[PDB]
RNA sequence: CAUUGGUGAGCAGCGAAGGAUUUGGUGGAUUACUAGCUAAUAGCAAUCUAUUUCAAAGAAUUCAAACUUGGGGGAAUGCCUUGUUGA
């Protein structure tokens, strides 16, 4: 704070930067400044946020990031053969 | 005569006429008033400041003034006014019919003489009062006792003897008997002025012949004579410095000082004041200081004082002759022509009949300077051509001033009368510019103009011709000819685009600046004297020799409006800052105030002394006239400022109040089918929507700390069944029987947006819902009204927020289904938004967009 | 001679850190002090539309 | 379209003096540096008068009948102002430095507590009329040893009583002959007594001191008078006492500190009602409802407002608005929101109508030098000096993405692609041009070919080509977009700095060095034209200066342009005292506007006093801190050349007169000027002009209503839009009735259809008449929408006010019925419990 | 031949009982004018003293107080702080 008033504020920046931050969900009225009115009216967690689509917990079913659940035994071989390819090439992908 | 819009503010640019002049001291600093007609000023003697003008006009000329330490004795025709702060704080009226001449104080008493050789004394009611206020006696002087009274003076220590100066001998009135107590012998000349001496029983004399006699009053003899060659002595005064001088201000503009040790004149000051307007009408060394305030009567008030002695050991001798110190100046003669200089009202130009022009402040009244007249060398290097005895120019009667280019060239042309050229002049140096304006075919100049841009400078010649000059150098650049009689008018546009001029012929010819070619042409009726443009809205005004103001649009080329009602010539007049008023002033003594869009007047103002030019101020606050007598400038202060204006013609009486007052309030709803809105914030939706959520965001992040001893009933404590249920449910429950609810939800409506909450959250119903189904009748038969639309569906869905779980558990219920059908036949009505919204949006976006 | 806030004149000596002695001259504070240069007598002012005029010698007003 | 006034200033919202609210609990009047702005809490409205104040504001007063208003200058000038004319009454002087002006509670006369006077003065009459001495003095009391610091005046008229540095506090009587009522003085405090008050039964005077103590006196025996009953004491640590009110109807010591802390009592109990931590800078001004129940508070280091509800423990409002420090800005794609930077780093959302910011956006480290907005008003983009441009949402509130460069350098400015795809920032570092995408985070390339610096950088809204702008003197033209990488250099005289590119996408205005503004084609290299701008330039002298105003080049530049959305005039503002409008094609200035008249501020003034200028140097750079009372002003901590850096301590100079970022509005005609003082909005919301078009003889209002009561419902419309004044206009539209609409919508000439859309656009907003206004808009972009697809630059400022009244109040008024629609089918239709 | 260099003789031209350069001193401005003084609800301003005093009111950290120090290392003797000996 002192050198960059002496320095007249023309700064040079930090190399790196690398954190960490935890975001609580409110009603996003209550994130502003004090004042009888207000812009936006929703929460500050997105939808997408509060519920990503989950691989189910049962052995026995197999769900998709889109949404479309598969369970074991309703598979035909040859979609049990694409679907194991299909989680073939994602995790080889990291 | 009294106006509706305008009101008299003050008047700028007097100092003195001619009434001498009379000081007063406070502690050690001194103050000077002077009179200005029916109004006298205070001036301040250390910087010749404005200290105090007086709140009333007086109903005539104050003859005669004079002051005793904080009160200024004012002395008009019948009456003497006892001032303080220019504040009258008591009229003192005089018992006759006769006028009063001079004016007298001294002890308890006050001495005023009128015209008829009479006398009044006023005393002191108590000794404890400041003003004398009780009417003594009447002292009478009969012709065989002396003349006509020169004037009153009160000696130093005499117990109530009243020097009567007369214009053959000297009397002595003891007021506290009434009787003459001495009478003087008869002088062989008729005495002009007297005035006491700083040692005892001596009053000085002055003739109409050049003699100032001293005079004795114990010996009654004539002590001391001094003969001035042809001179009419005016004011007399004594220095009180400790060295003996006598200063005599003659009526031929003389100041003569003497010095009664030596017997000898020590400098003569020759024109401080002018002869012709009354020479030296007061003089007066001020008290134990070497400074001599003369004050003439051509509206000026000089002040000089003696520098010490360059003598070391002589001193008395080797007198350093008066010096020139401060001064205040107006104009000695009426202006001709005036204007503005700047937005804010700050100064203001004026020329007059006296040839020089002169800068005032409306807002600091010693900031007033005559501008300079001294002319430039010029670039050229040969020399100027003019008289060496130099003369002021002559006077003013076209002046021109754009103020976008101030301090870097000249920005004010001004037209003389007679003079083939027309000068420039530096509005912020003070100063003649240093270009000269020339016609090229040997007209006069009877109109200037200048670009907005402040580059060009118009002149219109009296034979046609619009030369047009450029502003730096002062260089030829366009020579316009259309006109053949007098050009009497010229401007230019805003944009810099278009030109007008008017002419004595009648031809009002548009001109193109860009390019150069004629636009077009217009001719009216009569020839035309004068032109106001208003460049903010491209609309004109003409003065006609018909008597009417013609009006004409800039840009559609055709005459607007026309306004007729004058009765003699147009002198001058001016447009409002926001063009909606024009203010002419004509020879039928009068000023009106047009009313552009009504095209009427709307005032109509009788002043007896005819005024020349009416300005407004560039600011929506001032309004400035000249008149043809008197010196200054009357300033109008603007009512419509402060107060909406009536627009009738109510001028022909002397001689829709949506229109009048030309404002409107808008209906609360058109019809009954259109839905409207709550009248007020837009907020009120918001607020009852989102009132939990702006509470827990609007406390404090921590809690404040308490004491344990507070007052439970603290809100109560504010130092200065059914009876017991609130003014709502009651109002509901009355509404309840008559099945009606117009005066229930006009209630609803004044609620705030805290109390709402605590009150549908208070509805009472468990078992029997009176109470819910009452109000859901109540914002059915809301909708039905249409008023209102915003709000009352507000207060339906606060119901489902503090109640819907209590009217989805009691659904299928006969009672409370028969209103929400009740709703629902209503709330269908009102889906014709909602898909004129969608409408009104996805046109609104595929129009902008695409 | 310090005067303070107090209104408690106090001889200082460089010697010793405490004030040699306090003399409460005025209420209120001490706008000024002079001291005779004979050393026997002081006149304080104090802000009370006061003044005093102490004996040095033996600190008695 | 030529007339601006002042209408409001923004942000700022106390910088010193007292605060005071109106006879209800409504108007709020904070100072500001020089004017008395006005704040509606309950109908939500701001407003600030149009006089200058000559130095900052010490005091105000508001008259109990609403009427007056008095404002005073640090060294005691003076200014009436009529509330319900809004103008200025007269201009009076005080000699001497002022400390608190306040009314009578009757409203007959005025009291001021200057030097160690006390002045009692008749107030003028309203209803009379200006003259030149409307003021009359009652009285003047002098009985003060030191300045007096504060006053009060009775719940009658008739008692005043003044508390000064002195340790006394004495009362006056109004009227002579009640002197022998009351004239004993009150004293024995230990340090300056800052307050002194009355209970509501006038029996009983409280005081409060700087030390922290309160007493409370009471006439009482020991034939006998005014003992000190009991002793009532702070304990503030080291905060010490600064300013207090007192509601004497509900007893409450609104008490101040010096440690930023509030407290408050109950006075013959003493009881600390509740204690607060109002910031870290001290509370330099109090003052309460009549009702007891607002409070208001203000620090003026940062320059805070707090208004406070006690009995909810709640606030109304605690803004902040900064002083000296804000870089840039941007209206929304609606007319209602304006985005200041700041040098904080603190990113506000200031509202225009109720002058307040929404919310604050704290993430940065270092001060935010450009923000644009795109995509239709959801996100907003910021460059800053902490080597990072970052994206925000403004339905969340949160960053999308920080952007970051590759070696960390600084970024001035900023450019959006409309499409918002593509996030341009320039340095001075580095002088190239990164550019970042806006979903991945990664910078798509580097664009490079600059000597020097780049100053600003703007895109295109019709085909997105960008155009920077160097200080080689050279605008170069970038394509970016598909295959082609193609670069056009346009040398230029000078430095150029500050571009902004007309809503048509063909034309690019300049403000080079020169002072000179010009104005460039795209297409071709060549330029249309330019405009000269040395001239028109008003520049300050500063106090520490060595040269004329006239010869110094320091102001004479434009540090920004922005068109308007017309496309037809350019308002430009720098570091100098004064903003222009340019017309662009006849090339010629309209009306030049200052910005402010402060000698408080350094780059006011043309020409300096002489007589501040002693033999040794000018008498405004002697260091008056020395002499200051408390500790906390005397101690000088700025560092030694530091210019425009953190704190405004750190200057040990006045602050300069700097204009900063300049825009249009979008919606009407207004626009906003980034200052010094705080953000200017200049708008024509007036409309007292008469601006007539194509007037016949035969047109006067008295034509226009009588077309209108026999049926002529075209004409009584069209004969209104001839003089364009609005009331005439609000007396014809509200008029004619709903089956004639679209008959008479069509038959409107082409010429008026900006008129028309530029009222409906305006007037609906505050209006109360949704469902007749739509039919309007439904009438006329039905019938005559093809000539708006035509002419789109022409309406883009109407359009654009209609499009911000179906967003803001339209659309909530629907999704209100729509949940009021859905939530009966709901309950009406399911089943019931139990 | 060119001077965009210095000196110095002349002419046209501009040209009302003179012209040009340089400078000392004072005044009026340089922001918006409601008077001087004191012990100030009043008095002075030729002066407040042979009414200028009495009475009244008036004493918090039971003795808070360097928000103020250029950076390393030390501090015998001082001083501060705590502990202790003795009266």
């Amino acid at each position: 704070y002192k050198l960059d008033v002496l320095s007249s504020v023309h700064f040079v920046p930090k190399p790196a930067s690398t954190s960490l931050e935890i975001r609580v969900e409110t009603p996003t009225i209550s994130m502003e400044d004090a004042q009888p009115l207000y812009m936006s009216n929703a929460s500050s967690l997105a939808p997408q946020e509060i519920y990503n689509v989950g691989k189910a917990e049962k052995d026995g079913e197999i769900r998709l990031k889109n949404g479309v659940a598969m369970s074991k035994e309703e598979l035909t071989r040859e979609d049990k053969n694409r679907l194991r390819r299909a989680l073939k090439r994602k995790r080889s992908k990291a | 005569k009294n106006s509706k819009i305008f009101s008299p503010f003050r008047i700028i640019g007097n100092v003195s006429n001619g009434v001498p002049f009379a000081t007063g001291t406070l502690g050690s600093t001194f103050y000077i008033v002077t009179c200005v007609g029916k109004t006298f000023q205070i001036y301040d003697a250390n910087t010749l400041h404005l200290l105090f003008v007086s709140e009333k006009e007086t109903p005539s000329s104050i003859v005669a003034l004079s002051a005793h330490f904080h009160y200024v004795y004012a002395a008009y025709e019948n009456k003497v006014g006892i001032y303080k702060r220019g504040i009258e704080e008591h009229l003192l009226e005089l018992e006759t019919d006769a006028n009063v001449e001079h004016l007298c104080i001294f002890g308890d008493y006050l001495c005023a003489s009128t015209d008829d050789n009479s006398i009044f004394i006023y005393k002191k009611s108590d000794p404890q009062d400041k003003y004398p206020s009780e009417f003594y006696t009447k002292l009478t002087v009969t012709e065989i006792q002396g003349g006509e009274i020169v004037s009153l003076q009160h000696l130093a220590t005499y117990l109530n003897k009243l020097t009567v100066v007369t214009k053959s001998n000297v009397l002595l009135f003891n007021v506290r008997t009434g009787k003459l107590v001495f009478t003087s012998n008869e002088f062989p000349d008729q005495i002009t002025t007297a005035e006491p001496a700083p040692v005892l029983d001596i009053i000085a004399l002055g003739t109409v012949t050049g003699e100032v006699i001293m005079f004795n009053m114990r010996k009654g003899k004539r002590i001391r004579t001094i003969k001035i060659p042809q001179s009419r002595i005016s004011s007399l005064s004594f220095r009180t410095d400790g060295s003996s001088h006598l200063s005599v201000g003659t009526s031929s503009g003389d100041l003569i000082f003497y010095d009664l040790d030596r017997r000898s004149r020590i400098h003569v000051l020759k024109n401080i004041h002018r002869e012709s307007y009354g020479g030296v009408t007061q003089a007066t060394f001020l008290n134990g200081q070497p400074i001599i305030v003369t004050s003439g009567g051509d509206n000026s008030l000089k002040e000089y004082v003696f520098d010490p002695s360059l003598s070391q050991g002589s001193g008395d001798v080797v007198v350093q002759p008066p010096r020139y110190l401060r001064s205040r100046g107006g104009h000695s003669q009426p202006p001709s022509y005036i204007a503005f200089a700047d937005s804010q009202s700050h100064f203001m130009l004026s020329a007059s009949k006296d040839r020089s022009l002169w800068s005032f402040s409306l807002r600091k009244d010693a900031q007033s300077q005559e501008m300079s007249q001294r002319l430039h060398k010029k670039q050229d290097g040969g020399r100027v051509g003019g008289s060496t005895i130099k003369s002021k120019f002559p006077e003013i009667v076209a002046l021109a001033i754009e103020n976008a280019r101030i301090g870097e060239w000249e920005n004010i042309i001004t037209a003389h009368k007679d003079e083939k050229f027309a000068r420039t002049w530096d509005m912020r140096n003070k100063r003649v510019g240093r270009w000269t304006f020339d016609t090229t075919d040997d007209g006069f100049v009877k109109s200037v103009a200048m670009s907005q841009c402040g580059n060009f400078g118009f002149i219109g010649s009296s034979n046609g011709s619009i030369t047009i000059y450029n502003m730096q150098s002062g260089i030829l650049r366009k020579k316009y000819k259309l006109h053949k009689r007098a050009v009497t008018g010229i401007s230019l546009d805003g944009m810099n685009r278009k030109m007008v001029s008017c002419g004595l012929d009648g031809i009002v010819g548009f001109y193109d600046f860009n390019k150069s070619t004629l636009l077009g042409k217009l001719k009216l009726d009569a020839p035309i004297t004068a032109m106001v443009y208003h460049r903010s809205s491209d609309l004109f005004a003409l003065a006609l020799d018909d008597l009417s103001i013609v009006v004409i649009d800039a840009v559609t080329q055709r005459v607007v409006r026309q306004l007729w009602g004058h009765s003699n010539r147009i002198t001058a007049f001016d447009f409002s800052p926001e063009g909606r008023w024009i203010v002419s002033a004509s020879l039928d003594s009068t000023i009106r105030t047009w009313d552009l869009p009504t095209g009427g007047c709307i005032d109509g103002i009788i002043v007896d002394n005819v005024a020349t030019n009416v300005k407004f101020s560039p600011n929506g606050d001032l309004l400035a006239t000249t008149h043809v007598t008197g010196n200054g400038i009357c300033i109008w202060t603007n009512r419509a400022q402060f107060k909406t204006v009536s627009t009738r013609t109510i001028d022909e009486s002397e001689f829709l109040n949506d229109i009048d007052f030309n404002t409107y309030t808008s209906l609360e709803q058109i019809d009954k089918e259109l839905l409207t809105l709550s009248i007020g914030p837009r907020s009120k939706m918001n607020t009852l929507l989102h009132l939990d959520v702006i509470r827990k965001r609007s406390k404090p992040k921590e809690a404040p700390k308490k004491s344990e001893k507070l007052p439970f009933f603290l809100q109560l404590s504010g130092e200065k069944r059914l009876g017991f249920e609130s003014h709502f449910t009651k109002q509901l429950r009355e509404g309840s029987q008559s099945k009606d609810y117009s005066s229930l939800l006009a209630t609803l409506i004044n609620f705030s947006p805290a109390a709402v909450d605590l009150e549908i959250r208070s509805l009472n119903s468990f078992e029997p819902f009176d109470e819910i189904v009452w109000f859901i009748d109540a914002l059915t038969q809301g909708l039905k009204s249409n008023k209102n639309f915003e709000l009352y569906e507000t207060f339906m869905s606060l119901l489902f927020k503090a109640h819907g779980d209590v009217i989805h558990a009691n659904n299928k219920n006969q009672d409370i289904a028969s209103a929400l059908q009740n709703w629902e036949d209503v709330h269908k009505k009102e889906d014709r938004l909602d898909d004129l919204v969608k409408f009104c949006m996805g046109v609104a976006a595929f129009v902008t967009t695409a | 001679h310090l005067g303070h806030s107090n209104g408690t004149v106090s001889l200082w000596s460089p010697s010793m850190p405490e004030p040699l002695v306090k003399l409460l001259s005025a209420r209120g504070p001490v706008n000024s002090i002079a001291i005779d240069r004979s050393g026997y007598y002081m006149a304080t002012t104090g802000a009370d539309r006061s003044m005093k005029i102490w004996d040095i010698r033996n600190f008695k007003q | 379209k030529s007339d601006f006034k002042f209408s409001n200033l923004l942000g700022t919202v106390y910088r010193q003096g007292n605060i005071t609210f109106s006879d209800d609990g409504k108007q709020l009047l904070s100072p500001v540096g020089n004017r008395v702005s006005v704040f509606d809490l309950i109908n939500n409205k701001s407003f600030t008068f149009e006089y200058e104040h000559r130095k900052n504001i010490a005091a105000i007063d508001l008259n109990k009948q609403g009427t007056l208003l008095i404002s005073i200058d640090e060294d005691g000038r003076a200014i009436l102002v009529n509330f319900k004319a809004r103008n200025v009454l007269h201009h009076f002087n005080f000699k001497e430095k002022c400390s608190a002006v306040k009314f009578s509670p009757d409203g007959r006369l005025f009291a001021l507590a200057s030097g160690r006077f006390l002045q009692i003065w008749k107030t003028p009459d309203v209803n009379k009329d200006r003259q030149f001495a409307p003021f009359v003095r009652h009285r003047v009391h002098a009985g003060h040893f030191q300045d007096i610091t504060s006053l009060t005046w009775s719940q009658d008229s008739r008692f005043i009583l003044t508390t000064s540095k002195d340790l006394s506090a004495k009362i006056w009587s109004v009227d002579s002959e009640e002197k022998n009522l009351a004239a004993t003085t009150f004293n024995g405090h230990r340090d300056y007594v800052m307050g002194a008050f009355f209970s509501h039964d006038q029996e009983k005077i409280y005081t409060v001191s700087k030390d922290g103590a309160v007493f409370v006196w009471e006439f009482t025996k020991r034939k006998y008078s005014w003992r000190i009953t009991k002793k009532h004491f702070f304990y503030a640590n080291q905060a010490k006492v600064k300013c207090v009110t007192f509601h004497p109807a509900t007893r409450l010591l609104a008490v101040g500190f010096t440690s930023g802390e509030f407290r408050l009592y109950d006075l013959p109990d003493f009881t600390l009602i509740q204690q607060l931590s109002m910031g870290q800078n001290p509370v330099n001004t109090v003052s309460v409802n009549q009702t007891g129940e607002w409070l208001a508070f203000g620090s003026s280091k940062l320059g805070q407002l707090l208004v406070y509800e006690w009995q909810s423990e709640s606030y109304i409002l605690k803004q902040q608005g900064h002083f000296d420090s804000t870089n840039s800005l941007a209206y929304s794609p609606d007319g209602s929101r304006v985005v200041t930077a700041s040098e904080d780093g603190k990113i506000k959302v200031w509202d225009i109508t109720s002058g307040f910011c929404l919310a604050t956006f704290e993430e940065h480290t270092s001060s935010v030098t450009a923000v644009q907005f795109a995509k239709r008003g959801q996100v907003m983009f910021s460059s800053s000096l902490d080597g990072t441009v970052r994206a925000w949402d403004l339905i969340r509130y949160r960053n999308f993405r920080t952007f970051t460069g590759t070696e960390r350098i600084q970024f001035n400015c900023l450019a959006v692609d409309p499409s918002g795809e593509v996030v341009c920032a320039g340095s001075l570092d580095n002088f190239d041009i990164h550019v970042w995408s806006v979903q991945t985070g990664q910078l798509l390339d580097a664009l490079s070919g600059h000597e020097g610096p780049v100053s600003c950088l703007s895109f295109s809204q019709e085909n997105s080509v960008l155009a920077s702008a160097s200080w080689d003197k050279t605008i170069r033209i970038w394509s970016i977009f598909g295959r082609s990488q193609q670069v056009e250099p346009i040398e230029v005289y000078s430095d150029v700095l500050a571009l902004s590119m007309r809503p048509d996408g063909k034309e690019v205005a300049v403000s080079t060095l020169k002072g000179q503004i010009s104005i460039f084609n795209i297409e071709d290299a060549k330029q249309v034209g330019n405009i000269d701008c040395r001239k028109d330039i008003i520049s300050g002298r500063f106090n520490q200066d060595r040269f004329t105003a006239k010869n110094s080049e320091r102001s004479k530049f434009f540090t920004t342009i922005h068109y308007s959305f017309d496309g037809m005039a350019i308002v430009a503002g720098g570091n100098n005292n004064s903003i222009c409008l340019y017309d662009v094609p006849n090339e010629v200035l309209l009306k030049r506007f200052i910005v402010s008249r402060n000698m408080a501020l350094n780059g006011t003034l043309e020409f300096l006093n002489s007589k501040k200028m002693t033999e040794a140097g000018s008498l405004d750079l002697i260091d008056d801190a020395g002499e200051n009372s408390d500790l906390e002003d005397r101690i000088d901590n700025s560092l030694p050349g530091s210019q425009r850096g953190g704190d405004l301590s750190t200057r040990k100079m006045r602050p300069e007169v700097r204009v900063t970022s300049v825009q249009f509005s979008p919606t009407a005609n207004a626009f906003a000027a980034a200052s010094t003082e705080g953000l200017l909005i200049y708008s024509t919301n007036d409309t007292i002009l008469f601006d007539p078009f194509d007037l016949d003889v035969d047109v006067t209002p008295h034509s226009t209503v009588e077309a209108l009561r026999e049926k002529q419902f075209l004409n009584a419309l069209v004969m209104a839009f001839r003089l364009n004044e609005e009331y005439l206009i609000n007396k014809v539209y509200e008029a004619i009735p709903i089956k004639e609409i679209p008959l008479v919508a069509s038959n409107i000439p082409a010429i008026y259809l900006p008129r028309i859309l530029k009222f409906i656009g305006d007037f609906a907003i505050e209006s109360q008449h949704i469902e007749f206004n739509l039919i309007w808009i439904k009438a006329l972009l039905s019938a005559s929408g093809g000539y708006i697809n035509e002419h789109k630059y022409l309406f883009s400022t109407a359009m654009r006010s209609i499009q911000r009244f179906i967003v803001r109040v339209a659309k909530e008024v629907v999704n209100t019925t729509t949940d009021n629609k859905y939530t009966y089918r709901f309950l009406v239709s399911t089943d019931g419990s139990m």
